[PDB]
């Protein structure tokens, strides 16, 4: 139940075509293919006849033919291919086969013929696994492999800046390897895949609706990359139409320019960008095939079956008489060009070998009788750069094989557009031949409008102000969220928590410190402090002249002279700490300032104690008590300051609160307690003085001393509530501190010493 | 051609190299007696036993279809097509082949397996050990009862690990054998803590001159004493003989190719002494001994190559038709005198039984009711037979009932037999050189060390690997890739990395190897020392003496009313003496965070107070009072710039010393030593100048004692200044200079107060 087309010649070329379709369990193979097998077989026969009549291609060597039928099955192809090897071991030896239309058939034939050194040139096998030479040492193909269209689609997406796309795959062999190839090419072109899924042949409409809904889960992915078969693409388009979803489909050769995929689904297929293999019709082959009838065609054994199947008649009757191929329309197969190219490439390789082995004779060479696949293949099959036969005029097409023995990738870019009259057509808008060239002027959505379907990304790049390191689960989605002013970012991945006060000067690196803060006011608030200092300076000058005539004055002479000097110095010390507080605090200024008011309360407390001694009751004892009290007050001062280490640098509120380094690091909590303890003792001493009934003696001085102590106690009891009330505004706290000490200094001059000087002066 | 076509219910294919490969007109020539004929009869002997067996295929008869490969891969393909003719849908009726028991050559098996996989014909090999056949992507219907070649690489690596041989040298051979196995050895070597020293290649087409250079380049590495040989039988023989000419002595670790063969050690038994070699663990088949010997050309008609084998072996012709050969005697026979069993005979029998066991299991599952061939066996699918049944066999050796525990025949996932290798050792018993088994490798390492001599000594090769005494040794060495002889570091430097010893911290002592990255500690001056208690008591005694003078001075200040200003002069002088005495109290304390900052202020104030009192006395009611006020202001003015010197850095910046071991530094006061001595020296120069002028003048009205006291104290200040500066200028000791100044200061304070208080002491007493 097998037929063979066996022509005779010096060199015989094998052939393998899918003349019969798959039969199944019922029969080995049933219906006869009218386009994939018959047309391609006739194209090979026509090419062989043209070569045999070409004086410039094997003028003396006649090319034979040994064509078998694989019945579109790999096992049948393997069984049929065991006819070339038997001839190599009345069989006629061959120089190589030109056959293989299906990927599995070609793989099996290459596996069988590799062991016997038989080169094979394919015309339709685009399998991506036939390119590696580790398993197919003698395989070549004129058609490009299936991973070239993957990078073509990747370049198409890159050209339109469609980074965020979703890919739909197929369960079969065609539908996977292209998807991994496209994924590999996309990562090298900064293209991300949003959703990846597989579609099976047995899936019903529910599965297609589910996959459409899954595609719709990403609103930002308006471009769908389809790498599937014709039936799967048609079902997907129908499902999209039923759900009424809009997409910008990018499809491989599976869709191409076929009108059956868009049959009844033209609404949802608008704007699709599909790619198809580029080929041209052959007028000579069409003329040869049209003038073919069973009566004048005896070489082909399957021609009678093809005539019966195409023209529905029979030869047992006489109906197959009027029917002719010329009258009926004839559609040339798109891969006839590839079959002719493969046959001519094999013929050219044979001619080159014949010329190289012996240029003396044009007939079959004496040393060429043993034909080896290794040398012939490697030295001539790979190195062919001949002109394409039957090529049109205004085109430059060459037939060459690369270092994987594959064809040249040339694809046509097609788009689905609506015409003015409403007709839907596929029109070429570019091509891909080792480079992407699109006019971008004939695509319906390429016209200037409100966005040519921008599938930019999940989120717009955001680098001007905000930080773009936050992701929602996908590394490709690239969105920003602004950080608070307290969190200035020092890197592209996070926002540093250095603080808003240390704003970098358009640097965003290292959080450069801002020296501006409340350190010292030269003229903002120093005017008030100057008045207190000026008043204290005037008091010191008056005190210098007050004690100059103290010895002459009997009233001053009667009172203690040693204690009078420290009273002027104590009042002078009141404004001594005034300008220290106003000055800029530091590791030494604040410590000196802290000791400034520590001894300020000691001299006033000692003055009250000495005053009570005179009322109760000598100069040697009085100076000893005050010195001991001053030493005792300073005894705890030195011990308290070493408890806490002083320093510089204070933190405050963000957004340039201007409160940085307001005060030194030394804690002032202990200072408040130290002055409060001595205040009570001073108040108790003043109360004890009022208890004594020595009013008749020294009435003028006692009344002034008592009034001064009462005012100081009242003032001191009033400062405490306002310190806790504010709890902030260090500039205001410094301002109210300067006026506090000055008020104590002002009333110090108004003590009992003042009336004594007035009486002496007057 | 010739072939065996014994009929049966099931036919098993066979590929044996009966004829040796040739060149020229003849494609294959001489008959292979050992690998071609003896192995061929092993398959026939096993199948005859299987047919006679009652438990293995009782109702199924196993046929044969055996072809001669002629030891050629291309010629094997031509006859491999006969195995697939019956699988395609009357001179010679094709016979269906259940499986092919063939191979014996990696090139033959690789080519045959490529053709058989396309037709789903299972293949079991008996002598193919190529590592390429383990790739199921290209050979998915191939199996073998022998372990692959790269299993020996794992075996050799374990021997090196057992003997701690790390720095090893590898020698390979050209072709397909040497490169493949020596490549797989490196990953196994790098898996353990072993790095390769030298990689070498040996070619067939070369002269003995190149062999010498192979030996010579091995000697220019004294450490490497063990050489991993993965050469061939002929290649290794010349290399060992080359070492004898060069007078070399190495320990050889060798794979298959050099096992227990007696054709390599010949003429070069000296250098080969102590070598360790591996060989496949194959046991003799006792039942095969009687079968082969009882074979004669007159009754063995199944073998068509037996006539050629008989003629070639005995150099006789059965039918001498005017030929130059003797007529074979009728009584000629083969006996144990000239019969030696081929090494891989038991693998041929195992391969045949493996296929028969797989078919028997498949038959029972498909045909449980009957014991004969069924219609379901007519298709005879090879995918189910190989993947489901052939790869899942588990049975003991049919003809080895002594060690059935470790002689189980089974195939792993990749369809390879279990790896059981024997470990031999070339040794000298005394007057004789022979091999001796010294262990075995069956999924584990087991060696008999006591029987291993000339290798019982550890013979270290780790002069590079890891001498590494635990003095923070660093594994590196310039020029050498992985020697790392551990020299390039020192125990003082802490170990932090391998290539660089990576010392962390200058002058630091590591704890064990790394943890000593912290800086070395330092010790400051010891407080409450013996040298400090003395001055402390002296200062306390001096302060008490001055305090007693103060109490006497105030008590005796009533009657002498004439000296109104004398009490004021005594009071300030007493305060200066007390301040000077109190300086020693805190100056000798070792912890001085801010103590030294106040020490210079106190020392300056004490000097200023003493200078002011001396100046006032030299110059001398209202007028004396003004002088005291001026003198008091001068002391305050003398302290105005005292704090200015400390207004920049009172604690100092840092303190260091020349010695890096003691580091006896304060670590809290780093003031400028030169500035401190300059200020102290300048504070006493003016005092001496002012006192010299007063000494020259004569003070008649009761001031002679004051003038004499001023002049007496002038020399004390000059002596102290001229002695305190030189000792602290150069030595700059931690404590020795400090205590010397303290003794000088207290002595000066006692001297000045003694002169001033001398007159009141006499008056009081
Ligand atoms: N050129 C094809 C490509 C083919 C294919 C093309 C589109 C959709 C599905 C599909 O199935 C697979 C699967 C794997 C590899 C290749 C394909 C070849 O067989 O190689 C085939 C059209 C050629 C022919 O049969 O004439
Ligand atoms: N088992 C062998 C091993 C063989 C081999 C053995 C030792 C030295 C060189 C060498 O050449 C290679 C090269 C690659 C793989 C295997 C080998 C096989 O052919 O597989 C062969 C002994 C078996 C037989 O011929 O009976
Ligand atoms: C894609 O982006 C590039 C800039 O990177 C731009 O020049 C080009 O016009 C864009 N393509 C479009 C808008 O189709
Ligand atoms: C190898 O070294 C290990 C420890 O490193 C030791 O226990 C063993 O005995 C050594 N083997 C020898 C010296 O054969």
């Amino acid at each position: 139940a097998k037929k063979v087309l066996t022509l005779e010649g010096d060199l015989v070329l094998g052939g393998l075509f899918p003349v019969h379709q798959k039969g199944g369990p019922a029969e080995d193979c049933g219906p006869v293919n009218e386009h994939r097998g018959i047309q391609r077989l006739e194209a090979m026969l026509f090419a062989l006849d043209r070569i045999n009549r070409d004086p410039h291609l094997l003028p003396g060597v006649r090319l034979g033919a040994h064509i078998l039928d694989s019945c579109s099955k790999d096992t049948h192809a393997l069984e049929q291919a065991l006819d070339f090897v038997r001839a190599s071991l009345a069989p006629t030896a061959i120089t190589g086969v030109i056959g293989g239309s299906y990927s599995d058939v070609s793989i099996q034939v290459a596996n069988l013929l590799r062991l016997f050194q038989i080169p094979q040139i394919s015309y339709a096998s685009t399998s991506a696994k036939l390119s590696d030479k580790s398993r197919y040492d003698y395989f070549a193909r004129t058609v490009p492999p299936d991973f070239f269209q993957a990078k073509a689609m990747a370049e198409i997406l890159r050209f339109f800046n469609w980074t965020y796309v979703s890919t739909v795959a197929s369960e079969g062999d065609y539908g996977e390897t292209g998807i991994e190839a496209f994924e590999l090419e996309a990562r090298a072109r900064n293209i991300c895949v949003a959703t990846s899924e597989k579609v099976g042949r047995a899936m019903s409409r529910a599965a297609f609706e589910g996959v459409v809904r899954a595609l719709l889960q990403k609103p930002s992915a308006r471009v769908a990359v389809l790498f599937t078969r014709s039936e799967d693409a048609r079902e997907l388009l129908a499902a999209s139409q039923r759900l009424n979803a809009s997409f910008t489909w990018v499809a491989s050769d599976g869709w191409g320019a076929l009108e059956s995929v868009v049959a009844g689904s033209e609404g949802a297929a608008e704007g699709a960008i599909t790619i198809e293999l580029a080929s041209y019709p052959i007028s000579d082959f069409a003329s040869y095939f049209q003038s073919l009838d069973p009566w004048n065609n005896s070489r082909n054994p399957w021609f009678r079956e093809f005539w019966e199947q195409r023209f529905r008649c029979s030869f047992r009757q006489r109906d197959c008489a009027a029917h002719s191929l010329r009258a009926v329309p004839f559609e040339q197969e798109s891969k006839i060009m590839f079959v002719v190219n493969a046959v001519y490439a094999m013929a050219h390789a044979l001619h080159n070998m014949h010329r190289a082995l012996c240029p003396n004779t044009t007939r079959l060479c004496d040393a060429m009788r043993p034909v080896n696949g290794r040398r012939l293949y490697k030295d001539f099959v790979l190195n062919v750069k001949f002109d394409a036969p039957f090529r049109p005029a205004d085109t430059h097409n060459e037939v060459r094989f690369d270092r994987f023995g594959d064809g040249i990738g040339r694809y046509n870019i097609f788009t689905y557009l609506r015409a003015g009259s409403g007709r839907y057509r596929y029109q070429k808008v570019g091509y891909w031949a080792e480079g992407l060239t699109l006019d971008t002027s004939l695509i319906p959505w390429a016209s200037p409008s409100a966005g040519p379907l921008p599938a930019s990304r999940c989120s717009e790049p955001c680098l001007q102000n905000e930080v773009k390191s936050v992701q929602p689960g996908e590394v490709c989605c690239w969105l920003c969220i602004p950080c608070q002013p307290y969190e200035y970012r020092l890197d592209e991945f996070t926002c540093a928590d250095c603080g808003l006060g240390y704003w970098p000067n358009a640097s965003l690196t290292g959080c450069f410190e801002l020296p501006q803060e409340y350190i010292r006011w030269g003229d903002a608030w120093a005017v008030g402090p100057v008045t207190i200092a000026c008043l204290g300076a005037l008091a010191t000058l008056f005190v210098l002249g007050v004690f100059v005539r103290h010895n002459a004055t009997p009233v001053v002479k009667a009172s203690g002279r040693e204690l009078c000097y420290i009273l002027l110095g104590g009042v002078f010390l009141c404004y001594c700490m005034t300008f220290i507080f106003i000055a800029k605090p530091s590791t030494a200024v604040c410590t000196l300032r802290r000791l400034g008011l520590g001894t300020a309360f000691s001299v006033c407390y000692s003055a009250l104690l000495t005053k009570t001694n005179r009322i109760a009751r000598s100069p040697a004892s009085q100076v000893a008590i005050c010195l001991a009290l001053i030493s005792g007050q300073l005894l705890i001062v030195v011990a308290w300051l070493v408890v806490e280490a002083p320093g510089t640098g204070k933190e405050t509120a963000p957004e340039r609160r201007e409160v940085v380094t307001l005060r030194c690091n030394h804690r002032d909590a202990s200072m408040l307690g130290s002055l409060a303890y001595n205040v009570l003792l001073i108040a108790l001493c003043t109360l004890y003085a009022f208890k004594t009934r020595k009013c008749p003696e020294n009435f003028n001085e006692a009344k002034f001393i008592g009034f001064t102590m009462y005012t100081t106690c009242i003032i001191w009891l009033a400062f405490l509530p306002i310190f806790y009330v504010t709890s902030s505004d260090y500039r205001v706290q410094t301002t109210t501190m300067c006026v506090s000490v000055s008020l104590s200094g002002s009333v110090v001059l108004g003590c009992l010493f003042a009336p004594k000087l007035h009486i002496i002066l007057f | 051609r010739r072939e065996i076509k014994i009929e049966g219910d099931l036919v098993l294919g066979g590929l044996f190299p009966i004829n040796e490969k040739g060149t020229g007109t003849e494609e294959c020539g001489r008959i292979n007696e050992d690998r071609g004929i003896q192995r061929l009869e092993a398959m026939l002997f096993a199948i005859d036993e299987i047919n006679k067996d009652d438990y293995l295929l009782p109702g199924v008869k196993l046929g044969v279809h055996i072809l001669d490969t002629c030891s050629r891969d291309t010629y094997a393909l031509e006859q491999s097509l006969e195995f697939v003719r019956a699988s395609l849908t009357q001179e010679n009726i094709p016979l269906l082949i259940a499986g092919v028991i063939g191979g014996s050559y990696s090139s033959v098996s690789i080519q045959v397996a490529n053709l058989l996989r396309l037709f789903q014909i299972p293949q079991i090999s008996y002598a193919s050990t190529s590592a390429k056949l383990s790739d199921k992507s290209r050979y998915d219907y191939f199996a073998r009862t022998v372990p692959p070649d790269f299993y020996q690489a794992k075996a050799m690596a374990e021997i090196l690990r057992f003997f701690n041989w790390t720095y090893v040298s590898t020698v390979a051979s050209e072709g397909d054998y040497g490169e493949t196995g020596i490549e797989a050895f490196e990953q196994e070597a790098r898996l353990r803590n072993i790095c390769i020293a030298t990689a070498e290649k040996v070619g067939r087409s070369n002269i003995r001159k190149s062999y010498d250079s192979v030996i010579r380049e091995l000697l220019q590495k004294p450490n490497a004493r063990v050489v991993v040989l993965f050469m061939r039988s002929d290649d290794s023989r010349e290399l060992i003989a080359a070492a004898s000419r060069a007078n070399a002595s190495f320990t050889w670790v060798a794979s298959d190719g050099w096992g227990a063969q007696e054709s390599i050690i010949k003429g070069s038994e000296h250098v080969a002494y102590g070598a360790i070699t591996l060989e496949l663990a194959s046991q003799p088949v006792r039942q095969f001994d009687r079968y082969f010997q009882s074979l004669n050309p007159y009754n063995n008609h199944r073998n068509p190559w037996f006539r050629d084998f008989w003629e070639q072996k005995f150099q006789c012709s059965l039918q001498n038709k005017r030929n130059h050969r003797r007529v074979c005697d009728k009584h000629l026979a083969i006996d144990s005198s000239n019969y030696e069993q081929e090494s891989k005979i038991m693998f041929v029998v195992n391969a045949v039984y493996a296929m028969a066991h797989a078919l028997h299991k498949m038959q029972r599952t498909l045909c449980p009711n009957t014991t004969k061939l069924c219609d379901a066996m007519k298709i005879l699918d090879g995918k189910k037979l190989y993947k489901d049944y052939l790869l899942k066999i588990n049975f003991t050796a049919p003809f080895n009932p002594n060690k059935d525990a470790d002689s189980i025949v089974k195939f792993d996932t990749f369809g390879d037999g279990m790896g059981r290798y024997n470990v031999f050792n070339f040794q000298n018993v005394g007057g004789k050189y022979s091999y001796l088994k010294v262990g075995h490798w069956a999924e584990t390492l087991s060696l008999d060390v006591n029987s291993i001599h000339w290798s019982r000594n550890s013979v270290p090769t780790s002069q590079c690997s890891d001498p590494c005494a635990p003095n923070e040794m660093k594994n590196m060495q310039p020029g050498d890739v992985c020697c790392w002889i551990c020299i390039p570091c020192e125990p003082y430097e802490y170990l932090a990395d391998e290539f660089t010893c990576m010392d962390c911290g200058s002058g630091q002592w590591p704890t064990a190897d790394l943890t000593g990255c912290y800086d070395l500690p330092e010790d400051y001056i010891r407080w409450e020392d013996a040298w400090a208690i003395g001055p402390v008591t002296i200062a306390c005694l001096g302060f008490m003496c001055t305090c007693m003078v103060v109490t006497v001075f105030i008590k005796h200040n009533n009657t002498p009313l004439v000296k109104a200003s004398g009490r004021e002069l005594c009071y300030i002088l007493l305060f200066g003496v007390g301040l000077s005495y109190c300086m020693t109290f805190f100056f000798i304390a070792k912890p001085s965070p801010v103590i030294c900052a106040l020490r210079r202020l106190g020392l300056g104030s004490s000097f200023a107070i003493c200078y002011s009192a001396l100046l006032t006395k030299t110059n001398c009611f209202i007028s004396p009072s003004s002088q005291v006020f001026i003198c008091l202001g001068l002391i305050l003015v003398q302290i105005v710039m005292v704090s200015v010197w400390l207004i920049l850095e009172a604690p100092g910046t840092r303190r260091y010393t020349l010695a890096e071991k003691r580091e006896t530094v304060i670590l809290k006061c780093n003031v400028k030593d030169s500035s401190m001595l300059i200020s102290l020296t300048y504070d006493v120069i003016l005092v001496i100048l002012c006192t010299v002028y007063a000494f020259k003048t004569r003070k008649c009205p009761e001031n002679f004692n004051e003038a004499k006291f001023i002049g007496f104290t002038m020399y004390t200040t000059c002596i102290i200044w001229l002695a305190f500066l030189p000792i602290f200028y150069v030595t700059s000791s931690d404590y020795r200079v400090q205590t010397t100044t303290m003794c000088i200061s207290v002595s000066l304070s006692g001297f000045v107060v003694l002169g001033c208080l001398f007159a009141p002491k006499v008056h009081i007493i």
